[PDB]
């Protein structure tokens, strides 16, 4: 029953995430190490199912990440939360591309000691609101200013069809007035940038890593 | 509760009294932010299962006595959300003292 | 931060008042006078978090200087 | 046709006893945010005001004044105020009553 | 009462349009997208809707004028119009001066090139000869500033406004959208030839929306039989019939002849209605 179950989710794991990183590297009868992002380590198992087999299926498919993976820290929200398996499947595949994004982000300032006096006063931490959005802040206690970039999860209807893209875009409260002296770099975000709609960029996961470096571009 | 930093105390004063004892202090106040940082997290998961709750208020309801006990649960969720309030503010001010030496070292060191 | 927590609780219980007080269709305005208010509690909670965190390595830094 | 007009005018006596309860319960439980919010929200499920509980007990001075029966006489004033009012007021036990005067049936609030 | 949900699709629809505003100016080249050329292209209907909106101010300032005041349970009727009217995303005055400056544009384009097929062009072809390659840029950029700087830009963008009945695809069921059979054959079809699901009146559509009043169909009056369908079109809707009591203002056993009654043998697009098969 337990290699029926396995083969079962595999089978669907196959079916839900038909990509060029998808591989399985250790498998266990109560836990699953499989890779399905770039991270080069071979022994380093990037998404981690335990498996708590009942008298005809799993009981619960719990997932961890690796702390190296990026994505833990959206761990308690999966944990606390029984959602389908397979939308947890599909939030991932459909996330993996900002995850990736994200990790690049926050490498560039985890980046060790390279001899240089560049001590930025600006930190990049991660805001959680639920499993509907991400959100990214960041921290300058010396200049005491902030820069908030929210991204949602909205339903936007096309040709007839409902679509969910990733709305990255300032909150209402960035309504910044031309006096801050943060401002500039707001502003040049907004000229430059500002699909677009004046406040808002929804855009394509598959296209979401380049244009999130374009904005990244201007922040480094 | 316990009052281990005295108040109207000077910041080098309690360096020097810091210094010593063998960081029972720093135990005490490791373990109290190492509980805020834990029960940050639960007070935001049990809000929106809160807001779950409240928004699916139209659903799963068909006797009055269901009523009764799915309100009588929401008036206990908010009793202890009231409780975890205080419980989180005697935390803040234990720690009260200890945050009241940081605005001083600021001002001057400016 | 110990007077805002407490008002933003009783805010949803007062900005929810006039929405049940139409009830004793739902207003565009109050649902998104709510969304607000939800967004900008959850967003305080994260900076008393940063704070706090920030706080705390003040705390081991200064102990080991 | 007398009975939509006994419909209409039982609506109409319904929607100024909510507006004098909601006006009267603002007040004499503007404390308690927690009080008022399952106050008004069991009456919209259609609770007496016998079986809620309160986690706040009130003062009795507003009890010994609204009914007078103690020492202190009520004011002849009081008493045309109260009976300009559309609904009876009183506080038993530190807890109020509330009754209609035209419906004696169970009507029920629920939505 | 039973013009809001009439006013529910109004007010759904000309949000369907200033949505495809906000797509058409980032790209400007995509063709998928051409149909909002030629809505606001034709000439009567700036004109008619500009009737309907004179009317609305007229039933608002005669309401406003002469209110219900025997009874004011009945006002909530009159008091929803004018909420809703005040209450949409996109305000109506500044939706009208919209139309009304397209007019006005295209009268003296007129007079400085005559032509007669930018009349059929605005009216059926939906598009813009490429003669006139000029005057198609002129719509993209003034509709920006002209209307969506007195709305919500984000929130337009993000309206649902699915299910407006427009498309034939989203009038008859998936499973029979497609040819069935070669053109060798011919073009009709015989029933036995169907597929066993499909071989129905009641698989052919959607019957989920109405219509003439443009109200959501609820389960008692899908199971009733009492519902018609065009044979023209696709289109279902239960005119002509008595509405139920939870339709009315006050559940009610009183019987009204609502304006249904109208289109109880003609469709809307000319064609007959029947009763549908159970």
């Amino acid at each position: 029953m337990q290699l029926v179950v396995l083969t079962d989710v595999v089978e669907r794991l196959h079916k839900n995430f038909e990509s060029e990183n998808f591989k399985i590297i250790a498998l266990q009868p109560n836990e699953i190490s499989f890779k399905y992002l770039s991270n080069n380590d071979e022994d380093d198992k990037d998404c981690t199912i335990k498996i708590s087999t009942n008298d005809d299926s799993i009981k619960n498919l719990t997932v961890q990440l690796s702390p190296s993976n990026p994505q833990h820290i959206i761990q308690p929200f999966l944990d606390n939360s029984k959602m389908d398996y397979h939308f947890i499947f599909s939030y991932l595949q459909f996330t993996s591309s900002l995850f990736k994004a994200l990790k690049v982000i926050l490498n560039e300032r985890g980046g060790k000691f390279h001899e240089s006096g560049s001590q930025y006063s600006t930190m990049v931490n991660i805001g959680l609101h639920n499993l509907n959005e991400y959100q990214i802040v960041y921290y300058n206690p010396q200049a005491g200013t902030k820069i908030t970039i929210c991204i949602e999860l909205k339903t936007v209807l096309h040709n007839g069809r409902d679509k969910i893209q990733f709305h990255i875009h300032f909150a209402d409260v960035a309504h910044i007035t031309t006096k801050s002296p943060a401002y500039p770099m707001m502003h040049q975000v907004r000229n430059q940038v500002f699909i677009r709609l004046g406040n808002g960029v929804a855009c394509d996961p598959s296209e979401i890593e380049p244009i999130l470096m374009e904005i990244h571009n201007i922040l480094k | 509760m316990d009052s281990i930093i005295p108040a109207g105390v000077k910041l080098d004063d309690l360096q020097v009294i810091l210094a010593k004892n063998e960081n029972e202090t720093r135990d005490k106040v490791c373990k109290q932010i190492n509980e805020a940082r834990d029960e940050i997290l639960p007070l935001r998961l049990q809000f929106n299962e809160f807001i779950q709750i409240m928004a699916n208020i139209d659903q799963e309801g068909s006797k009055q006595a269901d009523r009764m006990a799915k309100y009588l649960h929401i008036r206990d969720k908010i009793l202890q959300l009231n409780d975890r309030f205080q419980t989180l503010s005697s935390h803040l001010e234990a720690l009260q003292p200890l945050f009241s030496t940081v605005p001083e070292y600021l001002k001057t060191a400016d | 931060y110990k007077n805002k927590l407490t008002v933003c609780f009783d805010d949803i219980l007062k900005v929810g008042a006039e929405m049940m007080m139409q009830q004793q269709g739902f207003s565009q305005s109050q649902q998104k006078l709510l969304k607000e208010k939800v967004k900008l509690f959850h967003g305080i909670l994260d900076d008393l978090e940063t704070s706090l965190s920030q706080s705390s390595s003040y705390l081991e830094t200064l102990t080991a200087l | 046709f007398r009975k939509e007009e006994l419909l209409l005018k039982d609506l109409e006596i319904r929607k100024l006893e909510i507006s004098s309860r909601f006006k009267h319960r603002q007040e004499i439980f503007k404390d308690s945010p927690m009080d008022l919010f399952m106050s008004t929200l069991g009456d919209c499920l259609g609770i007496k005001d016998e079986e809620m509980l309160t986690s706040c007990t009130i003062p009795k001075a507003v009890v010994d004044h609204i009914n007078g029966s103690g020492k202190r006489k009520p004011t002849k004033a009081a008493q045309r105020a109260r009976d300009q009012d559309s609904i009876d007021i009183s506080i038993k036990d530190n807890k109020l009553v509330m009754k209609s005067k035209f419906n004696k049936s169970n009507r029920s609030y629920s939505i | 009462h039973s013009l809001i949900p009439v006013a529910k699709w109004f007010v759904k629809f000309i949000t369907y349009l200033t949505q495809e505003i906000l797509i058409l100016i980032n790209d400007p080249t995509n063709k998928e997208y051409t149909l909002v050329h030629g809505i606001f292209g034709a000439k009567m209907s700036r004109t008619l809707i500009l009737s309907i909106l004179n009317e609305i101010k007229k039933v608002t300032q005669i309401v406003a004028k002469f209110p219900e005041t025997s009874y004011p349970i009945l006002n909530e009727s009159s008091t929803f119009l004018k909420l809703v009217l005040s209450e949409s995303p996109v305000d109506f005055e500044k939706f009208e001066t919209f139309l009304v400056d397209v007019n006005n544009k295209f009268i003296a384009l007129c007079e400085q090139q005559p032509s007669q097929e930018r009349e059929f062009s605005l009216l059926v072809k939906a598009e813009i000869p490429p003669e006139y390659a000029k005057v198609g840029d002129f719509l993209l950029q003034y509709a920006n500033n002209a209307v969506i700087s007195h709305a919500n830009a984000a929130a337009v963008y993000f309206a649902d406004t699915s299910g407006l009945k427009i498309s034939n695809s989203e009038f008859f069921n998936p499973e029979i959208f497609h040819l069935l059979q070669p053109l060798e054959e011919g073009l009709i079809i015989d029933t036995d030839k169907l597929p066993i699901k499909n071989r129905t009146s009641k698989s052919f559509s959607k019957l989920l929306y109405d219509d003439v009043t443009c109200d959501k169909l609820s389960v008692s009056e899908i199971s009733d039989g009492k519902l018609k369908r065009c044979s023209r079109c696709g289109s279902v809707t239960r005119a002509g019939n008595i509405i139920s009591s939870d339709k009315t203002i006050v559940p009610t056993s009183i019987q009204t002849k609502r304006w249904p009654t109208m289109y109880t043998r003609l469709c809307i697009c000319s064609g007959m209605l029947f009763e549908m098969d159970g």
